[PDB]
């Protein structure tokens, strides 16, 4: 629709990681690729991404080269940029055919030239919400009678950001030129909780005028987003592309989403990943677990029904990915990649246990993780 | 926490491509 933005919405890729490794390797330069390749095929006006571009500080020739090639093939093109830019921005140089423009703020990564300089000195990336005090100034954006303030905060240190909001020293800049027709857009970077009460950004903090927060940092895919009844926004945490870490918090299926914008309202539409490693986890008591009798020499039930918990997480895992592609378990079709699968068992109570590796071992050729399938821990 | 809100300032300020070929 021509009084329509729509925006691609992601977080987080976190180019490099696991580079080295011999099954995950490739993991973050295709779904990478894929959150470009969805914005091309759903025909979008831009990308709106939240920080933590790169996983290094200083990326790797391989992550900087992915990311570049990834970039040229999906963004540039034919296709009319129907943002008017109102108050320099890639799809604007009369050199360069910017078919997406992809907009950036930088997260902790991505830490006086950082990798995101690099994506925008090419022409590629427009790196914006700079934190040199802080003036959070907006772009300015049209599309027929739609109006979009896009702001942004890059990463600050928590505690540093949380004291300069304190001090009241964050200055939010708006437009005085069609006042309140503006659809008003924050992205940060930020803890969204966290046990110090200084380490994190309450949303109470953020500025009411605000219609929609784009949360990058947290990993966790919570994509249909949470209103905010005291301040009258709903945020939006699309999470990672790529687990991380083997963390509760990453076994949330991994989504992107298209943000339209027509006037002040929005549709959020979510989009299931299909390139990201299946990633199932279980968290198991053993003292719950009625079948092994407790403070005896139970080892052999103990490991019976982990291996039962493994091989369950994996057709779990499986199922996931074949729901993902929207494929069946043929001859025909493509395999699932080897799952992630994690074990998280309190051993309290007298339960005897196996050493990690060697539990790790039992599924060689049918796990990601070969080496940390289980954990053991007491309460 | 929860209570402070609107923390900080807010203050007021005063085919669209250039490529052929
Ligand atoms: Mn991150
Ligand atoms: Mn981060």
């Amino acid at each position: 629709n021509e009084n329509t933005i729509r925006i691609l919405i992601s977080s987080d890729p976190h180019v490099g990681y696991g580079e080295k490794d011999p099954v995950r390797g490739n993991d973050s330069f295709v779904s990478f690729n894929e959150i470009l390749e969805i914005a091309r095929e759903r025909d979008v006006d831009m990308i709106l991404l939240g920080g933590d571009i790169f996983h290094d500080n200083k990326p790797s020739r391989k992550a900087l080269y992915q990311a570049l090639r990834s970039l040229r093939l999906n963004c540039l093109g034919d296709k009319p940029c129907e943002l008017e830019l109102l108050s320099n921005i890639n799809y604007l140089d009369p050199n360069i055919n910017v078919a997406i423009p992809v907009f950036s703020i930088h997260g902790n990564h991505d830490d006086r030239y950082s990798a995101l300089d690099i994506l925008q000195v090419t022409g590629l990336v427009n790196y914006f919400g700079r934190v040199p005090n802080i003036v959070v100034s907006p772009i300015l954006l049209q599309k027929g009678f739609t109006k979009l303030a896009l702001y942004g905060i890059s990463n600050v240190r928590d505690e540093r950001l949380y004291h300069s909001f304190r001090e009241n020293k964050v200055k939010f800049l708006r437009p005085d030129l069609y006042r309140d027709e503006w659809f008003n857009l924050l992205t940060v970077h930020q803890n969204h909780s966290a046990h110090t009460p200084t380490s994190y950004l309450p949303e109470s903090f953020i500025q009411d005028f605000y219609d929609f927060v784009l949360w990058g940092h947290e990993h966790e895919c919570l994509i249909d987003g949470s209103y905010n009844p005291t301040q009258k926004f709903t945020v939006v945490q699309p999470g990672s592309t790529i687990a991380t870490s083997l963390s509760p918090g990453e076994t949330a299926p991994k989504h992107c989403g298209i943000l339209n914008i027509t006037g002040k309202d929005f549709h959020l539409e979510k989009i299931r990943l299909r390139t990201v490693r299946p990633f199932i986890m279980k968290d198991i008591i053993l003292s719950e677990v009625s079948s092994i009798p407790p403070m005896v020499e139970n080892k052999k039930e103990v490991l019976t029904y982990l291996i039962s918990k493994v091989e369950e997480a994996i057709t779990e895992a499986n199922a996931q990915w074949y729901e993902a592609q929207g494929t069946v378990p043929v001859v025909e079709n493509e395999k699932p990649p080897l799952p992630l699968i994690r074990l998280r068992v309190d051993y309290t109570g007298g339960y005897q246990t196996e050493n990690p590796q060697r539990f790790s071992n039992r599924f060689v050729g049918r796990v990601a993780n070969a080496t940390d399938v289980v954990q053991f821990y007491l309460k | 926490n929860r209570r402070l809100r609107n923390l900080g300032s807010v203050e007021y300020i005063r085919n669209f491509k250039k490529f052929q070929k």
